[PDB]
């Protein structure tokens, strides 16, 4: 049979609002700040108590003539606010603020807090790696200014997972992050990250989703239905999946007796023999093609793209970006730098082989894990031993990691800006801490 | 029973390209048959073997890459030996069938 | 009867760095398969065997320990795609490992 | 009944002019569009200058250093249309095909400008 994508189901309950009386103005607030989901909560719970998509909609109501706003879950309710969603996120930077401001208002009200004179709670927070001072300049300016916050911590995501999952602080690993709008290789070492050798790969979730979308409106030039991101969304989460080995996966992948079973038909939403044509079976699958029919005018068959959409980001010349995988930048690290000759591994090396961590919400990718221990059994020497983990859910590590640090009360005020340092060193000041951004100059 | 991947087609157009030094030797071959027609960005060895044992345009070839040696066909049909122009595709897997004694 | 042992080396080369003592002492060898990588230290005649294979770097090779012979399998199938014609053959990578000991 | 109800939602999440969470002094300023590219190009123009006024102490961090580096092992040629192994690639607009049926079905009847958004996906135009 043909499966039916349609978009996503609406909530039918708008998100609820914390109580006011169990509200202290000491515990403090963890937010991370992603561009694909804002997760936010207080300290003392495990687990973030909101989670909502990072978008807003300034609705208008003909009989009220005011624009109203749906924030996050409350976006959730109507087809056309939900088309009408705007990030404030343009690519891995933020360019308009007052959305943001609007948006940390909102979350604000959500969590339970009764402030006066700006916010009584010091705020965990998340900044991407090698950030132009810009976006941090204008984070100070919202925090210190606007919202009186007593102290604010900068910190990396990735980091963050690695601390959720090494709570001593003084632990040796490889972190490999997956996130929205980018792919990052960290290397740590005795808990510290090593900033001037992690790497960046323009590569992320938004990106394999446009890729698809791309390579299905190429396919099929001459369909009707126009379809939304949302659909290449769930059809990217559904039937892709990472191959183990892809130079050989390719050569079979249009024998006829692979498409019987590794070919899945979708159809979008309305109300001489072909044995030996490679493009039939590209196009229309291992089926006789109906061209007059209505319903087989409107399916889509997903073949060789399952297999090719998540790789780019091994290869990343696919994707028309000329920078090197995971695999290769991966081996330079543990083979040519930290003092580790090419066939003789050190002792940090070693450490930093036997824990490596995969983080990031773009690691639910079946395959993934399987596919990177290979690779890492490729290019290292015979017996070294390789501990690959991955947690049920990658894309929750940064805010336990939040709830980590600012539980472990010892290493908290190593990394805590508060008003006089902002006021007596102005807005160019870096805490150069383990968890956080490192100075640009020596 | 051995199978070998041959290529045969007839020569369109060669590129011989040299540098300041002529250290480095870079080259382009246009190669096609009834059915297709590709260009092929060539190595050194390549090139020697094609200055060596002279092929020129309109020529009839056949490459067999594992080995490196290539044989003139002939000359196609265009007056502007003689053999046609070879069919389908370029690139051909073809098993031979070998029978050798054994006193060989 | 003789009863004799065989160890044989095979895999894609990754370095060769020959080094003088003009005379060379010794030439060290990285070799690469599918389940890690091995390095040895060599003595120069098998570093002459393997200067007559002509033998650079990418290259599949087949080191016997015992009696020093050197076999050229060909170019492996990582480097297939610097030229779109060569005159190289390529093999894939061997699947199991790089010492490999029988009697 | 459903157009009544998501002014529930909005009377819910009202936050007047006065708002209740930011401080008492706003003065808040006029701000640009300050796109995404623009971001890039005057951080690099900050740092060159940087870097003209201490050359006439070296700094080795900038977000240069952060990018990854190109690869050194060749890539792997694919066909443009179908995504398998590419062994040919066309001498007129130079793209990759897989056999003969791919080619006289697609490559030689195409359109042109078509050729163009053949190569955006993997940027060789």
């Amino acid at each position: 049979k043909a499966v039916v994508i349609d978009d996503p189901p609406l909530r039918q309950t708008p998100e609820p609002f914390d109580e006011q009386s169990a509200y202290n103005p000491q515990s403090p607030i963890a937010i991370d700040f992603g561009s694909s989901k804002l997760r936010a909560g207080f300290v003392n719970h495990a687990t973030p108590t909101h989670i909502f998509p990072n978008a807003l909609t300034k609705f208008r109501d003909r009989k009220l003539n005011k624009n109203f706003t749906f924030v996050g879950n409350d976006t959730l309710l109507d087809q056309a606010v939900r088309s009408q969603s705007r990030s404030p996120f343009d690519g891995p930077f933020v360019t308009n603020w007052n959305l943001t401001e609007e948006i940390l208002d909102y979350t604000f009200h959500h969590l339970g807090v009764v402030p006066d004179n700006g916010i009584p709670n010091p705020i965990l927070l998340t900044e991407r790696l090698a950030t132009v001072q810009s976006q941090r300049t204008n984070w100070y300016q919202i925090l210190f200014e606007t919202y009186n916050v007593p102290g604010v911590t900068f910190g990396i995501d990735s980091l963050f997972s690695f601390y959720n999952y090494n709570p001593s602080g003084n632990k040796t690993g490889l972190v490999i992050s997956c996130g929205h709008e980018d792919t990052n290789v960290i290397p740590v070492v005795d808990g510290a990250g090593i900033l001037t050798d992690a790497k960046r790969i323009n590569w992320g979730g938004h990106q394999a989703v446009d890729y698809l979308n791309d390579l299905m409106a190429l396919k099929y030039p001459y369909f009707p239905t126009k379809m939304s991101y949302l659909q290449y969304e769930t059809m990217y989460k559904d039937y892709c999946y990472v191959s183990r080995n892809y130079d050989e996966d390719i050569e079979k992948i249009l024998t006829l007796e692979n498409l019987d079973t590794n070919d899945v038909v979708v159809e979008a939403p309305f109300t001489y023999d072909w044995r030996n044509s490679i493009l039939h079976l590209f196009l229309r699958g291992p089926r006789p093609h109906d061209s007059e029919n209505i319903h087989e005018q409107h399916q889509m068959h997903l073949n060789v793209e399952r297999i090719r959409v998540p790789e780019v980001i091994f290869q990343p010349t696919m994707g028309g970006q000329d920078q090197a995988g995971i695999c290769e930048l991966s081996e330079t690290i543990l083979l040519k730098k930290f003092g580790s000759q090419p066939g003789k591994l050190s002792q940090t090396s070693i450490d930093m082989v036997n824990n490596v961590l995969i983080t990031g919400g773009n690691a639910k990718v079946p395959g993934l894990k399987e596919r990177i221990v290979k690779e890492f059994t490729g290019f290292l020497p015979t017996g070294t031993n390789i501990t690959v983990n991955m947690s049920s859910d990658p894309s929750l590590d940064a805010w336990k990691g939040m709830a980590a640090l600012a539980r472990n009360e010892e290493q908290y005020r190593k990394t805590v800006i508060s008003k006089k340092e902002y006021e007596e060193y102005g807005p160019e000041y870096i805490k150069e801490h383990k968890l956080g951004n490192t100075k640009y100059f020596e | 029973k051995e199978e070998t991947e041959l290529i045969e087609g007839e020569v369109v157009e060669i590129q011989i390209d040299r540098s300041i030094t002529g250290g480095h030797k870079q080259g382009k071959l246009t190669i096609k048959t009834t059915d297709m027609e590709t260009i092929y960005e060539l190595g050194n060895k390549m090139i020697d073997g094609l200055t060596k044992e002279k092929v020129l345009a309109g020529d009839v070839i056949s490459i067999d890459k594992a080995s490196g040696k290539i044989t003139k066909l002939g000359r196609s049909f265009a007056r502007s030996r003689f053999v046609q122009c070879p069919e389908g595709e370029l690139q051909k897997r073809k098993t031979v069938v070998h029978t050798v004694s054994l006193h060989e | 009867r003789i009863k004799e042992t065989k160890e044989v080396y095979e895999g894609e080369v990754t370095e060769l760095t020959p080094e003088d003592a003009k005379t060379i002492s010794h030439v060290i060898v990285g070799l690469k398969s599918a389940k890690g990588t091995k390095t040895l230290r060599l003595d120069p005649t098998i570093y002459e065997s393997i200067q007559r294979e002509k033998v650079s770097i990418g290259d599949v090779i087949y080191i016997e320990a015992n009696t020093g012979a050197v076999k050229r399998v060909g170019r492996s199938d990582a480097y297939a795609t610097e030229f779109d014609l060569e005159t190289e053959e390529y093999v894939p990578l061997p699947k199991g490992e790089v010492h490999k000991k029988k009697e | 009944e459903r157009l009544l109800f998501l002014r529930s939602v909005g009377e819910r999440n009202e936050i007047g002019f006065p708002s209740r969470f930011k401080s008492a002094h706003y003065k808040k300023p006029t701000r640009r569009h300050k796109s995404a590219r623009q971001l890039i190009s005057d951080e690099n123009k900050r740092i060159n200058a940087l870097l003209t006024k201490a050359n006439k102490l070296v700094p080795k961090a900038t977000y240069f250093s952060v990018e990854a580096p190109p690869s050194i092992r060749p890539a792997k040629k694919y066909c443009d249309v179908t995504g398998l192994k590419g062994f040919y690639k066309s001498p007129t607009n130079n793209i990759r095909y897989h056999n003969a049926e791919i080619y006289q079905l697609i490559v030689k009847p195409m359109a042109p400008g078509v050729d163009q958004e053949y190569l955006k996906l993997r940027g060789a135009n």
